[PDB]
RNA sequence: GUUUGACCUCAAAUCAGGUAGGAGUACCCGCUGAAAAGCGGAGGAAAAGAAACCAACCGGGAUUGCCUUAGUAACGGCGAGUGAAGCGGCAAAAGCUCAAAUUUGAAAUCUGGUACCUUCGGUGCCCGAGUUGUAAUUUGGAGAGGGCAACUUUGGGGCCGUUCCUUGUCUAUGUUCCUUGGAACAGGACGUCAUAGAGGGUGAGAAUCCCGUGUGGCGAGGAGUGCGGUUCUUUGUAAAGUGCCUUCGAAGAGUCGAGUUGUUUUGCAGCUCUAAGUGGGUGGUAAAUUCCAUCUAAAGCUAA
RNA sequence: GGACCAAGGAGUCUAACGUCUAUGCGAGUGUUUGGGUGUAAAACCCAUACGCGUAGGUUGGGGCCUCGCAAGAGGUGCACAAUCGACCGAUCCUGAUGUCUUCGGAUGGAUUUGAGUAAGAGCAUAGCUGUUGGGACCC
C-alpha cells in the first residue's frame, strides 16, 4: 500500500531541478537536439516521434562531427539506423534549422 | 516511403578468418597433440568407419553440426599426417 | 519524535543543529553569463523569462499547455450564415572575435629550417633525400608547408 | 509443429499441435507397461482423401512396433485412437477403455517431397497459422486507431464547424 | 670452484606506512528459509545501466521510474484463482574504459625514502616495482600506418570579483482620552503604519508595548572552479581534428552448448560431457537443397 | 447477567462488479501520469496519447387537430406491445453456370435463431444502496 501524496510537492521539487539544471546551464537548453523519428508497431506506424539521437552518418549531411555535435548538444544514436528516405532529410532540415539559430560562444 | 539504402553493418567477426589466426590454431593443433578421446577418435574411425565416428562423437559431444567438424578435423589430421 | 535518539537530542544541552533552507531553495543565481545575471528577473519563470529573452527554453514538444495569455481578441467564425535585445548583445559577444595568437615556431626546429634553407635553397626533392639535418626524415610538404611558415616568420 | 518423414524417401508431413494435456492430472489416473503392443483406432474413413490416406499409412508405419520392443511380451490392453472430428485429429490413448494417456488436438499443415527439402506437394486451405492471427488482431487494432483519429479530426472540424452566429439584434452585436 | 654469485621460494622483524572488524540498519543488494525470522554487505541512495535488445513495422534504440497496455496474454485438480510483456505518453536523459597485432631508434610507467619548495601536491636525487609488460595510441560507431591538400586548435597558473555554505548586524506606526477591572491586551472616542493585520510574550481578545513579521541594506569567516575580469607565464619540429589517396586491418573457452539432478516458473546451482571462426546468438519467413531480419555473449565503470 | 457510580466501549475503511438518483456533456465522454502557471500540497490553463461507448404493413395508443353546445365522431398518431412481413447470420435439403475429378454454390425451400438490421446513448463525477474479498460490528 502506497498513496502519492507527494504528488502536488514533488513536482515543484521537480520545477526546482527544471530551475536549479537551468541556472548552471543558462543560454543553453535543458534537453539536446532530438530527432523526429517514426513509430513502429501497425497501430503507431503513422505516427511520428521524437528519437533519441540520429546518427552518425546523418550529423555528417549535416556537415559536422557527431564528436563536436554533442558539445553543440545535439543527440546522438549510433545504432539507430536511417532507413526511410523523408525521415532522414526532415531530420536534415531540422539539424540545419538548429545550426540556423544558435550563436556559440568561443 | 520510398526508399532509402543503409550501409548494412556487418560485425569484423563475421567478415573473414585471418592468415594469423589460422596460423595460431594450427600451429596449436601440433603442440597439443590429441586428447584422449580423440586418440580414441583417430582409431575409431581407421577401425569402424566414419558413421560410428560420428555417432561417438556427437555422443563426446552435445551437438550434431560440431561433431561433423571434429570428424572432419580429424580425417584433416589424417590426411596431413598418414599421406605426408 | 520518539526514538530515544531524538528525544535525548531534545533534552540535551547541546541544541539542534539547525539550518534553513526552504526560502532559499526556491531562488537561484544563474552563476553563468553576466549577461543573463544582468536580464533575469526571479519573478517571471524559467520559462517566461528565457521567453523574454528571445531564447528557446525547451527544445521541442512541451506537454501541456503554454500561455498563450491573451494578446488578441478572437472573434467567432460566422460560418457563412445566409443573408531580441540581449539575443543582440550576445550575438554580438559570439561575433566578437578573441585576442588569438599565431602559432609561432620553435627556435631550434626554425634554426633547422634555416639550416636547410642554406643547404639547399628552394628545392625539396634535394632535401628530402638529405641524411645530415633530415634525420627525422620529413614529409615532401611538411617541408614546405613549415619551410612557409618561417618564410612568413621570418626571410620573407 | 512436428515432421515425421522417412528420411530416405519421398513422405514428408507437417503437422499443427493444438490442447495438450499430461500424465500429471488425474485424467490419466492410471499407468501402463512401457513396450506392449498398440492397438489403433482410425475413427475416420482414411479412405477417401488420398494425402489422408497416407497419413494414415506413415502413421501406421511411425507407430507400428515390431518385437524389438522390450517389455512386449505382456500386452497391456493399449489403444490408440485417431479422430477427425473437422480436419483435426483428436488422438486418445486407452487400456472398457479409461483414457491413461495424453490427449491430443492435431491439425494437418502441408505435405511436401523428398525426406526434409522435396517440392511442395500438397497443402490444405483450411488450416491458419497462428501467427496470421495475431497479424488480424493487430490490423484490426490499428484500423481502429486510423479511424478514431480520423474521427476525432471530425470531431474538432464539427466543433469548429460547430459555431452559430450571434443575432444582429444583441448587444454583443452592438458593442 | 670444497669457492663465489645470480636468481627463485619461504621465513623473520617492538622496521616504515596504511587498512579490516563494532554500532545502527527506514530504504537497497546477496544468501538461507518456515509456520516472516535469520545471515552477510553497502550508500545517500543502492541496484540496474550503454543490447549476443525489442520487433516484423513507413521499424525502434542504455538503464530507471510513473500512466496505459491489463486484470489482458499466459498459467492453474484451466479449481481456488495466479498473473506478465512489446508498443504508446511522460519524467529523466550521457556516455564511456579494458583485453587483440612492437616504442623497439632506446620502460618512454609507478610506489616508497630523502633534500627542498608555493604542500589534498610539486621538483630533484636514490632505492626499488616492472619486459611473466608498467606508459602513449586503438575498443567496431572501427581503427592503425603512411602520403597529399589544406585549414583549425592549443596548456598552465595567480589575484580580485561572482557563485555556494556558515554566520553577524541594521531596517515601520498610540502605549492618545473615558468606563469597567486586582491587572486593560476588554468596551467606547480620536488616531498612525503597512511590501509589516504571520506568530508569540507582556497580570484578560495587543498591527501600532516588546520580540518579531515585511521590505531592503551592511558585514564576517569559509568552500570552490562554476564563470567574469585582470595579471604572470607558457614551443617543443608539441598535441589533435576534418576530407582524399595508398597499405593494412588482431579480440572475452571449463566458456557457448548437451545430458542429468535439485530449485524456481523459464532461469539459476551442482555433477558429467564439452565447441566454432565468412564465427556465434536470437526471431520470423517459405511458391521451399528457403531467404531475410537483428545483435556480438562469456571483461569493467557511469550521474539524473 | 448483574454491589453501585463515573469515563471509555462495538457495522469503520478500502477494492471489484450492480441497481437507483442527481449533475455536466452528448455519439461522444473522461483536466489533475504528466507539463505550464500560482497569492503555492489550493486554484487556473493544457500538448500527445490512453480508457469506455458510438460507427415495411395492420391493430392499438399518450396526446394533438377538426367537427360537434355537450355527449361523441373523424384524422394524424409518442412511448411500448401483438400480428404479418422483409433482410442479414445460422440451420438442413435443392446442387445449376461452370467443372483440373473432386472443386463449386446458383436458385428454390424449411423451422427456429438473434439485448440482429430496418435511424444511436453513452462517458464522467457525486450520493444512497446490493454481492464478494480484505481482521471487516465487537469479544
Amino acid at each position: 500500500v502506497k498513496v502519492h501524496f507527494d504528488q502536488a510537492g514533488k513536482k515543484v521539487s521537480r520545477r526546482n531541478a527544471r530551475a536549479t539544471r537551468a541556472a548552471k546551464i543558462a543560454p543553453r537548453p535543458l534537453d539536446l537536439l532530438r530527432p523526429v523519428v517514426r513509430a513502429p508497431t501497425v497501430k503507431y506506424n503513422r505516427k511520428v516521434r521524437a528519437g533519441r539521437g540520429f546518427t552518425l552518418a546523418e550529423v555528417k549531411a549535416a556537415g559536422l562531427t557527431a564528436a563536436y555535435a554533442r558539445t553543440i548538444g545535439i543527440a546522438v544514436d549510433h545504432r539507430r539506423q536511417n532507413r526511410n528516405q523523408e525521415i532522414f532529410d526532415a531530420n536534415v532540415q531540422r539539424l540545419k534549422e538548429y545550426q540556423s539559430k544558435i550563436i556559440v560562444f568561443p | 516511403v520510398t526508399s532509402m539504402t543503409p550501409a548494412p553493418k556487418i560485425s569484423y567477426k563475421k567478415g573473414a578468418a585471418s592468415n594469423r589466426t589460422k596460423f595460431v590454431r594450427s600451429l596449436v593443433r601440433e603442440i597439443a597433440g590429441l586428447s584422449p578421446y580423440e586418440r580414441r577418435l583417430i582409431d575409431l574411425i581407421r577401425n569402424s568407419g566414419e558413421k560410428r565416428a560420428r555417432k561417438v562423437a556427437k555422443k563426446r559431444l552435445g551437438s550434431f553440426t560440431r561433431a561433423k567438424a571434429k570428424v572432419e578435423e580429424m580425417n584433416n589430421i589424417i590426411a596431413a599426417s598418414r599421406r605426408h | 519524535m520518539t526514538s530515544v535518539r531524538k528525544r535525548k537530542m531534545n533534552r540535551s544541552s547541546v541544541g539542534k543543529a539547525t539550518r534553513r533552507n526552504k526560502d532559499k531553495q526556491r531562488k537561484i543565481n544563474i552563476q553563468s553569463n553576466p549577461i543573463i545575471a544582468a536580464n533575469w528577473d526571479y519573478s517571471l519563470t524559467m520559462a517566461q523569462n528565457y521567453k523574454k529573452l528571445g531564447l528557446r527554453a525547451k527544445l521541442q514538444t512541451p506537454a501541456g499547455g503554454k500561455e498563450a495569455d491573451l494578446s488578441k481578441v478572437v472573434k467567432r467564425i460566422p460560418l457563412t450564415k445566409p443573408v531580441t535585445e540581449v539575443v543582440k548583445k550576445l550575438e554580438e559577444l559570439a561575433s566578437r572575435p578573441v585576442i588569438r595568437k599565431e602559432r609561432s615556431q620553435s627556435e631550434r626546429e626554425e634554426e633547422w629550417l634555416e639550416k636547410l634553407y642554406k643547404k639547399h635553397g628552394d628545392d625539396y626533392k634535394k632535401m628530402f633525400f638529405d641524411k645530415k639535418l633530415n634525420i627525422y626524415q620529413q614529409s615532401e610538404g611538411d617541408l614546405k608547408r613549415r619551410l612557409l611558415r618561417w618564410k612568413k616568420r621570418n626571410g620573407i | 509443429y512436428l515432421w515425421l518423414s522417412k528420411p530416405p524417401n519421398g513422405p514428408t508431413i507437417k503437422f499443427y499441435i493444438q490442447n495438450l494435456h499430461t500424465m500429471d492430472e488425474x485424467x490419466x489416473x492410471x499407468x501402463x507397461x512401457x513396450g506392449s503392443r498398440p492397438v489403433l483406432s482410425f475413427d475416420q474413413r482414411f479412405e477417401s482423401s488420398p494425402h489422408y490416406q497416407l497419413i494414415k499409412e506413415l502413421l501406421v508405419h511411425n507407430f507400428g512396433v515390431p518385437p524389438x520392443x522390450x517389455x512386449x511380451x505382456x500386452x497391456x490392453d493399449h489403444v490408440m485412437s485417431f479422430s477427425i472430428v473437422d480436419d483435426k485429429i483428436w488422438v486418445r490413448t486407452y487400456e472398457s477403455l479409461v483414457e491413461i494417456g495424453p490427449r491430443f488436438v492435431m491439425t494437418v499443415i502441408l505435405i511436401l517431397e523428398g525426406s526434409f527439402g522435396g517440392p511442395k506437394i500438397y497443402e490444405n486451405k483450411q488450416y491458419v497459422s497462428p501467427n496470421v492471427v495475431r497479424a488480424q488482431i493487430k490490423q484490426q487494432a490499428a484500423e481502429e486507431a486510423k479511424s478514431r483519429a480520423e474521427a476525432a479530426v471530425e470531431r474538432k472540424i464539427k466543433r469548429r464547424e460547430n459555431v452559430l452566429a450571434a443575432d444582429p439584434l444583441s448587444n454583443d452585436a452592438l458593442f
